């Protein structure tokens, strides 16, 4: 448990401290 | 084996013995991201800078690559200063052959790093290669014959920036079969240590208690790199060569790689042309010199509280010649770099082998 | 529309700093404008009171804007 | 004499497990060892990620 | 004059090491460049394939790029000819070379953008001190026709007249477009792009961060492990006497 | 070089202890620091001076070319 | 037959045959304007042609010539003084003056 | 008193205070080894020991205590007739390379 749990867990972290500014956070506003 | 395991190795050497090993690994780093570079890099004047914007921009993780490259050579001279700056101080110097190819070694990891800056014909790219190259119109008679040999013509254009790229294709690799040689004569000897006395009373295998501190330093240099790579890749940069090289226009602002500062100050610090270009060689192969001015009884500087004032005094003018390589050629500017200049070659010169003596003296011998 | 902009520049010239550099500018103008020849401006004057009063519409103006 | 060698005291150097002279180190071995190899184990799956 | 005016610190919400782009400020950004200074300013080295993810969707990126044509071709005949744009299409450029961009600007030579915030000292700062800071020349000062005063340009005159103001555009998300507010999110788009990999840098540098707070000590420990033998060691002297 | 070929050393006695019988931070702080405080205090008169000089060399080079830029230095 | 081949190789990296063509270069007077200084590329360098003003032909006049370190009188250097044309490349190391 | 300066030296120097003596800290030439090679055993010896004593202390970073500082007074050259005599015999034979 370290690639998959680092990298995500990583990831989480970031997604967190950058809420709502990442394309993936809006992209629900543009886009079957 | 003869190059690490049963190696001996002084007991007390200090972490400035590190450098050599991060030089080889910051020699290694370059070559590799060099080479990857490469596979995407055409030299033609009309395609240089925007290749390099490819990698940066669509090739897969290019941009990490470039940025690693870029400021590896950054990395490159902090370690390449340190270790000469350790060189200086405890008194390897005297180990005469591998301390001069040591010199060789500098010389051509500068060349090697300007025509690299070269490559992204930038604004910085196309003047740097106008005023290093013109450095030879200072010889006397055929000065400005060998600068256009080496142009390939009148002026910096095609034919330069192609070969450019294939002098700092193969240079690293020289450099490499160089440092090897640097480290065949070492080994003849052995290292040096902080004491400047003869370490054979007290050696340990290399194996594991320095590759162990090797690798430890290889772990920070690298937490360096990437700290600059990840959240500051411009930080030591030049903006404007971010700008396409402009062969009718020079940047009001221009300036060397902070690496090349303090030559740049000590060169702009002579109202001289051959007079500024034969201080800016002398500023580099005055360290052939040091070995012959070497007036202690003493190796090193740990037992010379004297030549270490001296020493730091040194160090602080290279701060200084820095600074000053930074900042236009203005007053006070102009005087404080014209003292700087003079300075450093009076310490080196003059004020460290006469403080030798006086230690000598003060110690009855 | 009134851009935030305006709002905060307005607030941040009534500091200390900047109602003195204003002073000191608008003397520049009398000073200046009351020659026929001469060949200083008041380009230092307004630079200074531009700096003290930017440093402090970049401390808030971004609380304005989306 | 060379009987009149005896190993300097090293108590400030033992980790406390071992400071009891009257007592055998064979029962700590294994996790003084344990230690050390997952610290190795940790370094070596860090440098490979 | 030989003056200078640095540009303030923005709170630019991603000046933080960690902190990334906002993307609805890049997609308001490129609204500012596409509207605005397009008219001018070439961005040789963007495509519509890039705004991709970052800021629009595919099929939006796709409707952009059919907004304008592009010159193709040669054709069957060896004839050049029109067509509507699409994703691996560089953003237009407003004039054929830098010489009939002067000749439509007084002389002067608008740059382009792709790396503006990357080639200028000051980075956004500058830029949006810059679009922000036109202000009348000050008492004493004359421009030649075609200059414009600004204080953060070096030498202070601009071949630039101001290129915004309120209302210069309207976004597609009814943004008010305030002036810094227009300046803001250009910025923020220039940002992005003269460097694209930016938000990925900095996950990339979280996760380093995390790695060596992991292997430094670790390896430290394994340092001092094995240099115990040698920081402990004892000696003794017994000569014959 | 090699071991068994470096010099010739005579009645030394060396003691050792595994790495595994002891600590790898005997003492860190209360030792650490206080000989940091030692190596510090016996340098920094040497190393120190010409930093300081630098310093004040920057600042009045620095601020003299401001104020000789302005119309009243 | 080594004097042969070195030259040849040295040969190979000075200035290629493409290089070596030059030609002369007609410039506009009438589009530079008094105070203008206007750079063209020619030959591969800047080349400055600066439409003067009295005043700077005036004060290019009153220059003490002896006291140059290249000492020459401004009328050495120029046909007509109100036109002073240069290779705009800076004698120390190439860069071009401002 | 120039010796007032040359006791401040010697502890500034501070080699003492890793309990080497002057003589242990010269820069090995080849005419310091040939009078190091006729050091009598107690003395070649006992250098070895101050200078092995001296790396072990370098290594660890520390100082021995203040009281087994070597002390000004009592440094005293071992190895001055030695170095003396060998440089001589050198001086010589260079003479009679130059006739
Ligand atoms: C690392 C070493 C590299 C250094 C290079 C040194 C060169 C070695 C010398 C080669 C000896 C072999 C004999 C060759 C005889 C060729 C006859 C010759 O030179 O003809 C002249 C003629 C010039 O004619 P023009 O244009 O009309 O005259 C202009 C007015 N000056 O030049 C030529 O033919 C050039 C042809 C060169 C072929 C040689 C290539 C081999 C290169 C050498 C490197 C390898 C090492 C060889 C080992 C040495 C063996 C003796
Ligand atoms: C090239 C120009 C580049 C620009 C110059 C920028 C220089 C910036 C300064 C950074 C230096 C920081 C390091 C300070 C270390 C402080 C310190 O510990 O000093 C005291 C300490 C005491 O050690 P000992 O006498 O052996 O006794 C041990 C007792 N337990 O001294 C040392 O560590 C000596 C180490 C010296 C190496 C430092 C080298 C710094 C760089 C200099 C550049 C080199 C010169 C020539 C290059 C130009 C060609
Ligand atoms: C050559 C040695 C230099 C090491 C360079 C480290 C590097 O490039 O970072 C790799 C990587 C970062 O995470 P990624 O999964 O690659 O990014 C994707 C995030 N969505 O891991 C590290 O930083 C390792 C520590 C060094
Ligand atoms: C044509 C009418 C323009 C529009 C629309 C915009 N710009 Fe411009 N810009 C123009 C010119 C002729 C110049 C050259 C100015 C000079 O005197 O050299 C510029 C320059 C800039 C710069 C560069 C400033 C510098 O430091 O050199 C920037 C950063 C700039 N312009 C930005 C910019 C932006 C973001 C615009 C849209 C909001 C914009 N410009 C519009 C001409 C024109
Ligand atoms: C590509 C650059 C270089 C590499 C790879 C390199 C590598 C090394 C290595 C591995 C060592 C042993 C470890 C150490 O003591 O640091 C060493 C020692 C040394 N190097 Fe370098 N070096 C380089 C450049 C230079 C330069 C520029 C100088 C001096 C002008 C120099 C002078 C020395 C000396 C004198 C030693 C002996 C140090 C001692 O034992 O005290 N080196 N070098
Ligand atoms: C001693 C090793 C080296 C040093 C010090 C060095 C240094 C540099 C420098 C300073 C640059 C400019 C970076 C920038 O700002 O863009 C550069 C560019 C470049 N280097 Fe190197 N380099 C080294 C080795 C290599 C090698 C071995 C290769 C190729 C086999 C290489 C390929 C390139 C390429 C293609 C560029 C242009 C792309 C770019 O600008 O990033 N380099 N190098
Ligand atoms: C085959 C084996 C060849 C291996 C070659 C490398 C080598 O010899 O590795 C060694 C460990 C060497 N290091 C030393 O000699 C060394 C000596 C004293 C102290 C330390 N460290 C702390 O006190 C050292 O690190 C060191 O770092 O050199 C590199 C520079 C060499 O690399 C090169 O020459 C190329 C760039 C290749
Ligand atoms: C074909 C290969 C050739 C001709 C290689 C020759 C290399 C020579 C030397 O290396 C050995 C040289 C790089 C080294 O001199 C010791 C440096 C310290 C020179 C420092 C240097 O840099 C500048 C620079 O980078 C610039 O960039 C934008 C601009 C510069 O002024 C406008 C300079 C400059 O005025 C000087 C002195
Ligand atoms: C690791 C600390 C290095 C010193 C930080 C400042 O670094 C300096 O910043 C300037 C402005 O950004 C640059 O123009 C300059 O080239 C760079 O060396
Ligand atoms: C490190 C010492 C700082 C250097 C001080 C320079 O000082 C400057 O020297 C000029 C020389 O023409 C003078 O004209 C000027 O008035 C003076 O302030
Ligand atoms: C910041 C405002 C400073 C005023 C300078 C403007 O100056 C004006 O610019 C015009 C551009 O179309 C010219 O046609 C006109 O002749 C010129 O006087
Ligand atoms: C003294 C100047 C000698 C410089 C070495 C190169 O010299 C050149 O070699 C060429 C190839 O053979 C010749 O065609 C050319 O005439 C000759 O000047
Ligand atoms: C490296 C700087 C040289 C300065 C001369 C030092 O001089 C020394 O200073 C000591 C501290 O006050 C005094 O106790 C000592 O008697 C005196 O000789
Ligand atoms: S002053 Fe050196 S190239 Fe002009």
């Amino acid at each position: 448990f370290f690639e998959r749990a680092f990298d995500q867990g990583a990831d989480a972290i970031y997604e967190h401290i950058n809420e709502g500014k990442l394309w993936k956070h809006i992209k629900h506003k543009y886009e079957k | 084996n003869n190059a690490f395991i049963d190696l001996p190795a002084p007991s007390n050497i200090s972490s400035w013995w590190n450098f050599g090993s991060l030089l080889g690994i910051c020699l290694i780093l370059q070559i590799l991201t060099g080479l990857f570079l490469a596979m995407h890099y055409t030299s033609d004047t009309t395609t240089a800078f925007s290749s390099v914007t490819h990698i940066c921009r669509d090739v897969n993780y290019g941009w990490i690559i470039r940025y690693m490259h870029a400021n590896g050579a950054s990395m490159f001279f902090i370690c390449l200063y340190m270790h000469v700056g350790r060189g200086l101080y405890y008194g390897s110097y005297t180990f005469l052959e591998t301390w001069n190819i040591g010199v060789i070694l500098l010389l051509t990891v500068m060349a090697t790093a300007f025509m690299g800056y070269v490559l992204p014909w930038g604004q910085m790219s196309f003047w740097g290669a106008t005023v290093i190259t013109n450095l030879l119109s200072a010889i006397p008679y055929i000065g400005t014959n060998l600068v256009e040999w080496i142009w390939g013509g009148f002026s910096v254009d095609k034919a330069t920036l192609t070969r450019f790229f294939a002098f700092h294709f193969i240079l690293p690799f020289i450099i490499m079969a160089i440092a090897m040689v640097h480290l065949l004569f070492l080994h003849e000897t052995g290292s040096n240590n902080p004491t400047g006395i003869s370490s054979d009373v007290d050696k340990i295998p290399f194996h594991p208690y320095y590759t162990i501190k090797d690798i430890l330093g290889a772990l920070l240099l690298i937490l360096a790199l990437m700290l600059l790579v990840l959240f500051a890749p411009d930080l030591l940069g030049d903006p404007d060569n971010y700008t396409p090289a402009n062969p009718l226009n020079t940047p009001p602002h221009i300036k060397p790689e902070w690496y090349f500062l303090f030559a740049y100050a000590i060169l702009r610090s002579i109202p001289n042309k051959l007079g500024g270009v034969l201080a800016l060689a002398f500023s580099i192969l005055i360290l052939a010199l040091i070995p012959l001015l070497h007036t202690s009884k003493q190796r090193s500087m740990m037992f010379r509280p004297l030549s270490q004032c001296l020493f730091w005094a040194l160090v602080a003018d290279l701060l200084t010649l820095t600074w000053i390589g930074g900042q236009p050629v203005e007053h006070p500017y102009i005087t404080i770099g014209q003292l700087a200049s003079v300075l450093y070659f009076l310490l080196i010169l003059v004020l460290m082998p006469t403080a030798g003596t006086i230690e000598n003296k003060l110690l009855k011998w | 529309l009134v851009d935030p902009l305006t709002t905060v520049r307005e607030q941040c010239e009534q500091l200390e700093k900047c109602v003195k550099a204003r002073e000191r500018l608008e003397l520049c103008d009398e000073r200046v404008s009351s020659r026929s020849q001469t060949e200083e401006d008041c380009t230092e004057e307004l630079l200074d009171f531009l700096h003290a009063r930017d440093h402090c519409v970049a401390h808030k103006l971004f609380n304005s804007l989306k | 004499s060379h009987t009149d060698i005896k190993v300097p005291d090293f108590s400030d150097y033992r980790r406390p497990e071992v400071l009891d002279s009257t007592k055998s180190s064979k029962e700590s071995s294994e996790a003084r060892k344990g230690f050390s190899y997952l610290v190795t184990a940790t370094t070596t799956v860090g440098v490979a990620y | 004059s030989d003056l200078e005016l640095h540009p303030p610190s923005y709170p630019w919400s991603h000046r933080g090491l960690l902190s990334s782009l906002d993307h609805t400020s890049i997609r308001r950004g490129f609204q500012v460049y596409k509207q605005v200074c397009s008219s001018c300013h070439s961005m040789d080295y963007v495509a519509y394939r890039h705004l991709v993810g970052v800021c629009y969707t595919e099929d939006e990126a796709k409707a952009l790029a059919e907004e304008v044509e592009v010159q193709d071709g040669p054709n069957e005949d060896g004839e050049m000819f029109m067509r509507p744009g699409k994703l691996s299409d560089y953003f237009p450029k407003p004039y054929p070379n830098p010489e009939a961009a002067r000749a439509a600007n007084n002389g002067a030579l608008p740059p382009d953008l792709s790396y503006i915030v990357r080639a200028r000292h000051g980075g956004e700062d500058y830029v949006f001190s810059l679009l922000t800071g036109y202000c009348e020349p000050p008492t004493g000062v004359s421009l030649r026709e075609g200059l414009y005063f600004n204080p953060y340009f070096p030498g202070q005159a601009i071949g630039m007249a101001p290129p915004i103001y309120n209302e210069v555009l309207e976004f597609d998300d009814g943004t008010p477009a305030t002036m810094s507010q227009v300046a803001k999110d250009v910025c923020t788009f220039l940002r992005w792009a003269a460097e694209p990999e930016h938000d990925h840098r900095k996950r990339m540098g979280l996760k380093m961060l995390l790695m060596m707070g992991l292997l430094l000590p670790l390896v430290y420990a394994m340092k001092r492990h094995k240099w115990s033998v040698l920081k402990s060691r004892k000696l003794a002297y017994r000569p014959p006497k | 070089r090699q071991f068994g070929h470096l010099t010739r050393v005579r009645h030394v006695i060396t003691y050792s202890l595994s790495p595994f019988e002891q600590r790898a931070f005997p003492h860190y702080f209360s030792k650490g620091i206080p000989n940091v405080l030692r190596r510090t205090r016996a340098c920094i008169l040497r190393v120190a001076p010409p930093f300081v000089a630098f310093y004040l060399v920057y600042t009045w080079g620095t601020q003299e070319f401001e104020k000789s830029k302005r119309k009243n230095p | 037959a080594a004097k042969n081949v070195v030259s040849q190789f040295v040969s190979s990296m000075s200035a290629s045959a493409d290089v070596l063509a030059m030609s002369k270069i007609e410039i506009k007077l009438s589009d530079i304007p008094e105070g203008k200084n206007m750079a063209f590329k020619w030959r591969g360098k800047p080349l400055f042609v600066r439409h003067r003003t009295k005043k700077e032909i005036d004060q290019e006049a009153a220059v003490e010539v002896s006291q140059l370190r290249d000492p020459q009188h401004d009328l050495e250097r120029v046909k007509k003084p109100e036109w002073v044309i240069l290779i705009g490349v800076c004698t120390h190391l190439g860069c071009v003056p401002i | 008193w120039l010796e007032g300066i040359r006791k401040w030296y010697y502890n500034a120097a501070g080699f003492n205070k890793l309990g080497l003596m002057r003589d242990d800290t010269i820069h090995e030439n080849d005419d310091v080894k040939e009078a190091i090679r006729r050091l009598p055993e107690n003395l070649y010896d006992d250098r070895v020991f101050r200078i092995k004593r001296a790396l072990d202390l370098s290594m660890r970073q520390q100082i021995l205590p203040k009281e087994q500082w070597t002390k000004y007074e009592e440094d005293k050259s071992y190895l001055e007739p030695y170095l003396k005599e060998v440089i001589r015999e050198r001086k010589e034979r260079e003479e009679w390379a130059k006739k």
